[PDB]
């Protein structure tokens, strides 16, 4: 019970491929839009890359990496290493490491900071260190 | 072209001598109009057995539709060119 | 040695553009799928936006921002500011700040918490604070 | 003032749909590339999934989840729960929880670690715990 | 086919008897070439009123271009097949 259209008006391709209830529509308009639609999925494989730029803001995929980048920011989903960047405030998630590095760290809560450690802690410091009770 | 003489065509036949006959003229058609030439201006062809085609240029008072259609059972292909809309491809069932 | 097909069956467009070994296939089926394929890449630029919705779950790209959002969750890759949200558990990655804010924080390890600080620490607190050795 | 092309050379589909200044170009080359372009956006909805694979590196979208996965790494933007994984270094961002779990944690800074807590802290430990002033 | 006799066609007419006349031959055209058959080799048709079509096979020394064109006001559809380039679809205005 299907229907299948394939147009070229002034506006552009107005493809829609419809079953009785389902459908998939794809426009490539002249006003500068691309509208894909479906009723289950849009699956799109490759073999090396997928790069989606809007003026120096990537989302790129390789065999190993997944960049989520702009200027002054990046998330690397590298293999066995996550790097999250603002300059300068890093969080590096390695195999057996969470390095949480910046110039200044603020930590708030409302209830607890329930720290445990299966071996010794080494809180190094300098000039001052305070507490309250 | 190769358009052979199908059946249900009606034809003038000379007999030029004893055991000599020929074929001259064609008195039939299969694709015509049935309207008053103010509503449609057909220029078309039917093709093949069952005549399940068209190559028509139908010019009404609102459009000028080129067509390369087929009318099968459970399948309706086409190729349409309007003036207002534009180049079409269609499957229907 | 190429081959180029462009179909309209009952199923839909079954485009595949093939060289001798390479190829790119695009389906727009009637069962509700879109299948893009390639042998190197799918590069897709724009000039303002890229918005990919599946029922209130965005991945949007602007000149500056990269949202990774659903209901009750969001990652902003804003320019010089990363904001990661669950209500209510924030991690804000500014230029010289890692604020790590919630109502409750748990911290486990297995080996160490090797804290250093190039100037003074100020561990404020309230009613109790314990240790062990 | 539009122009509309639809080709099939040896290279492949070289569609470009142009207004006087705007435009949208889509290639499906024979050398293995797919190049989408626009001057405003590429909006692409669905109803169940969007899956983009390049050899075991997903970015998948469901009604609730957003996976950002490879081998040995994953970010779940699950509903009310963010899970960030390297084996073994977890950060789980729940509703009222930031569990920051690994085998070893390093924490550097340059200025401060300005910890506050609206109730009691419980720093548990084992064999050693040091300081400096 | 159905291609009726439009106006501005010029035609031989017999008068076979009193109050009997017929139509035999065609002395006119509307789609021809104007070049020396070394630069273009036209094989085409015009269609409909205003003759705003073509089904041409223009063979120059550089290409062999099939065409299914229309020339309206503010709309220019086509369907082009070259030898070097390939299958085209075009809208122009």
């Amino acid at each position: 019970k299907a229907d299948h259209i394939f147009n070229l008006e002034e506006q552009g391709l107005l493809i829609d491929i419809k079953d009785d209830s389902k459908g998939c529509t794809t426009k490539l308009e002249s006003s500068g839009k691309i509208t894909h639609n479906a009723t289950e999925s849009i699956e799109s494989s490759a073999d090396k890359q997928i790069i989606e730029n809007v003026k120096d803001s990537k989302i790129s995929i390789t065999e190993k990496e997944i960049l989520l980048a702009t200027k002054k920011s990046s998330i690397m989903l590298s293999e066995d290493k996550i790097v999250i960047k603002i300059g300068n405030s890093l969080i590096i998630l390695d195999d057996s490491n969470i390095s949480l590095e910046s110039a200044t760290i603020n930590i708030k809560s409302s209830a607890n900071i329930n720290i445990q450690a299966s071996q010794n802690i080494d809180i190094k410091s300098l000039n001052n260190s305070i507490k309250a009770d | 072209q190769f358009i052979p003489l199908r059946n249900d065509d009606i034809i003038l036949i000379e007999i030029q001598s004893f055991t000599k006959g020929e074929i001259i003229e064609l008195i039939s058609n299969s694709a015509i109009s049935t309207k008053k030439a103010q509503q449609q201006l057909l220029q078309r062809q039917l093709l093949g057995s069952k005549e399940n085609c068209e190559m028509a240029y139908t010019q009404t008072s609102d459009s000028e539709t080129f067509s390369l259609t087929q009318v099968n059972e459970d399948c309706e292909n086409s190729f349409l060119i309007n003036d207002k809309k534009g180049i079409f491809l269609r499957y229907k069932s």
